[PDB]
RNA sequence: GGACCAAGGAGUCUAACGUCUAUGCGAGUGUUUGGGUGUAAAACCCAUACGCGUAGGUUGGGGCCUCGCAAGAGGUGCACAAUCGACCGAUCCUGAUGUCUUCGGAUGGAUUUGAGUAAGAGCAUAGCUGUUGGGACCC
RNA sequence: GUUUGACCUCAAAUCAGGUAGGAGUACCCGCUGAAAAGCGGAGGAAAAGAAACCAACCGGGAUUGCCUUAGUAACGGCGAGUGAAGCGGCAAAAGCUCAAAUUUGAAAUCUGGUACCUUCGGUGCCCGAGUUGUAAUUUGGAGAGGGCAACUUUGGGGCCGUUCCUUGUCUAUGUUCCUUGGAACAGGACGUCAUAGAGGGUGAGAAUCCCGUGUGGCGAGGAGUGCGGUUCUUUGUAAAGUGCCUUCGAAGAGUCGAGUUGUUUUGCAGCUCUAAGUGGGUGGUAAAUUCCAUCUAAAGCUAA
């Protein structure tokens, strides 16, 4: 038995961490650069997504090595593979899109 | 409050370690820029106060109902009746270039290098098979981009 | 599955299974003499149609036991008993006539040629795979998912598309 | 929705065996000598055949295609010393 | 079952189905896992998902209309009921046009069938209650 | 050479330096286990954790936790009832390190002692450890050697702020008249403050009596690299990154697995047997002498 009395606690408390993270992180987002993937079976296959990171050959197409992309916060997965064309081409947008709206203090 | 422990430590002559931490967790120093920290408000929130940076605080998709708060008016549809400032700022400080020094050459080496053109001049092929003040045997242009360096360094 | 073939020869046929019942419970509720000379009790004509008849025979020469088998000096009444009910073989084991063994629901699915892998001579079209009865679960559901997610939409068209305008004649309409 | 062709990720071990592996893997062998049931299986195949020799050797083992890896194996040593 | 007296002292809580009633919305309904917000365990706003539901005739007959001073007469007929239908699914025969020699179901029958079609009613919350289980009125 | 010495092993040290135990034990992790108890081991969390994964899709992508899946699948004298998981939405997000081929043009590595120094350390010197392998480089997402073309990059201190902690101090307005009362903090009349009318005390219900409360201010002592300025230096053929070309291009075995036994509801354990390298694991698939999918086990760490 378990009664989630805390449950308007945390939430102020999580806050709280999305307050506090964000002060050492200022400038930055608190999230990475995430992909939009298409999801599986066949329930969901018309749904796209949030995914976890895009892939090595995905980050040189954007014109970055993924070494460095770490470094400017874009989420990167080396164990997904890019097989959609269409999702490949957004993802590249939305990569292109993150780059021009950046500005990166030496 | 009944534990021997807790007992003991009120019936104590020690008194409590307190500290009080409960107002202070909420306020915070952002610390890490004095841009931001000057245009920080501690009044609207992270979200609020990104927003008026034009930071775009979280990156996608929000989970609930952002605050529309109410900018204009909605009006019903007829259905055919009949009849950027601190923004600017931290953009020209990472436009602002910082002051760079080239990378200049260690003295042993460019004496090594004025010792090579003065034996062989100008040409590569003589310096790469010369095997005195080459012995590490340097790479043909590696050669070129030393002495190209150096130049621009000293001597033209 | 089962195959069960003649590992020199052309017979080879796949069979399902369903339905199993052990030893562990009381339907059984008796032993036997391991190695006495079985009885088949054919439940069905296994005559007129061919493929029927080759798996009659090629379950007589498999289930068929030599005097090679140890323990065959007692007969302890033992007796299997095959009932096509459908196009399903209901196989029963006896020991007057008690279950004592293990039951099954078997179906038919392919027959081919060759010893495991020669040509695929005849196929009931009868039998349906599982694999199958899941994706027609799986599909209907995401057809289900689909049709709510386009209700859903031509909701959200007809709260749009609900809204009835005021009368020109009335204080909101003048101010 | 079209396609897209991904460049297939082989992994390492599945590619080859090089040089250098199965000279080490043969000149273990010669050293390691044969294990006891080896010895047997040898003077097993040229007594009784490979019919017999592989289903010991089966029985020494778990599985079946271990077993015709090993007895084609024990082929090999044969051959590599009784002709040479 | 009892010397007396004071105080304490025995159908509580929760979960799952069920009826009824009230309330909001309505073929839809359900904010509160979570996010945003805040005067801060309150209130306020809500993205994507998810849950559950949705996807003919005759006889009457509430009324209503007409006429009738009225009594009554005529007409249209809510809900619902009965009949005769129809159709779908099943049921057991017919077994065509075709037919790979065993495939096929065309047509016509037959009874019942079914919270069947023949123009929805549900979802959520609360209250009171029924059954079951948690120690379950107490000893 | 009956001598002497390398080792190697094993002892001894009131030799030097360290460390283990016990208590507590809400949470965690192992072991044992009835009709829980017990044992062992930790921490502020622990565990788990970067696929020998899940899937069958238009594929997904470490772990963890919440809602849903769902009281479903499945199991069960299919009786009692037992009872998941994929996906989805969310919270949180982070990735890394070994072990395999030579640095052979120089073991480049480290403990310890000592002398100094700016001392959670640094430098020097000397014993040792170590080739039966300590460093650099490389963990498949490859990588390495070169070569070419370019570009692109540099590290270490200080100090002062800032940030964090622990404190210290300052920061409003009636004690105005009357009645009652032992005592006004009660009642009436007239007021003032307020970003302060929370709370408490003061001889009865006190914003205004006191402490506070509220708003801000001034300090003090630490922690600290989080960043922000200054300031001092840092190169030595030093280190790294990207594209192209050329030449190569090595990985977890008493393990995998098999049988049996116990245990659990398929793993685990014991006993016996015991592999492969275009290998192996796992799952669908068949128009069938099938094709395709998907990971790399038997080494390790990792916040939230």
């Amino acid at each position: 038995v378990k009664v989630h009395f805390d449950q308007a606690g945390k939430k102020v408390s999580r806050r709280n961490a999305r307050a506090t993270r964000a002060a050492k992180i200022a400038p930055r987002p608190l999230d990475l650069l995430r992909p939009v993937v298409r999801a599986p079976t066949v329930k969901y296959n018309r749904k796209v997504r949030a995914g976890r990171g895009f892939t090595l050959a995905e980050v040189k197409a954007a014109g970055l090595t993924a070494a460095y992309a770490r470094t400017i916060g874009i989420a990167v997965d080396h164990r997904r593979q890019n097989r959609n064309q269409e999702i490949f081409d957004a993802n590249v947008q939305r990569l292109k899109e993150y780059q021009s709206k950046i500005i990166v203090f030496p | 409050m009944t534990s021997v422990r807790k007992r003991k430590m009120n019936r104590s002559s020690v008194g409590k370690a307190t500290r009080r931490n409960k107002d202070k967790q909420r306020k915070i120093n952002i610390q890490s820029n004095p841009i931001i920290a000057a245009n920080w408000d501690y009044s609207l929130t992270m979200a609020q106060n990104y927003k008026k940076l034009g930071l775009r605080a979280k990156l996608q998709t929000p989970a609930g109902g952002k605050e529309a708060d109410l900018s204009k008016v909605v009006k019903r549809i007829p259905l055919t009746k009949p009849v950027t400032e601190v923004v600017k700022k931290l953009e020209e400080l990472a436009s602002r270039p910082v002051i760079r020094k080239e990378r200049s050459q260690s003295e042993r080496e460019e004496e090594w290098l004025e010792k090579l053109y003065k034996k062989h001049g100008d040409d590569y092929k003589k310096m790469f098979f010369d095997k005195k003040l080459n012995i590490y045997q340097q790479s043909e242009g590696d050669l070129k981009r030393r002495l190209l360096r150096w130049k621009k360094r000293n001597g033209i | 599955y089962l195959w069960l073939s003649k590992p020199p020869n052309g017979p080879t046929i796949k069979f399902y299974i369903q339905n199993l019942h052990t030893m562990d419970e009381x339907x059984x509720x008796x032993x036997x003499x391991x190695g006495s000379r079985p009885v088949l009790s054919f439940d069905q004509r296994f005559e007129s149609s061919p493929h029927y008849q080759l798996i009659k025979e090629l379950l007589v020469h498999n289930f068929g036991v030599p005097p090679x088998x140890x323990x065959x000096x007692x007969x302890x009444d033992h007796v299997m008993s095959f009932s096509i009910v459908d196009d399903k073989i209901w196989v029963r084991t006896y020991e007057s006539l008690v279950e004592i063994g293990p039951r099954f629901v078997m179906t038919v699915i392919l027959i081919l040629e060759g010893s495991f892998g020669g040509p695929k001579i005849y196929e009931n079209k009868q039998y349906v795979s599982p694999n199958v009865v899941r994706a027609q679960i799986k599909q209907q559901a995401a057809e289900e998912a689909k049709s709510r997610a386009e209700a859903a939409v031509e909701r959200k068209i007809k709260r749009r598309e609900n809204v009835l305008a005021a009368d020109p004649l009335s204080n909101d309409a003048l101010f | 929705v079209t396609s897209m062709t991904p460049a297939p990720k082989i992994s390492y071990k599945k590619g080859a065996a090089s040089n250098r592996t199965k000279f080490v893997r043969s000149l273990v062998r010669e050293i390691a000598g044969l294990s006891p049931y080896e010895r047997r299986l040898i003077d097993l195949i040229r007594n009784s055949g490979e019919k017999r020799a592989r289903k010991v050797a089966k029985k020494r083992l778990g599985s079946f295609t271990r077993a015709k890896a090993k007895v084609e194996e024990m082929n090999n040593i044969i051959a590599a010393s009784r002709r040479h």
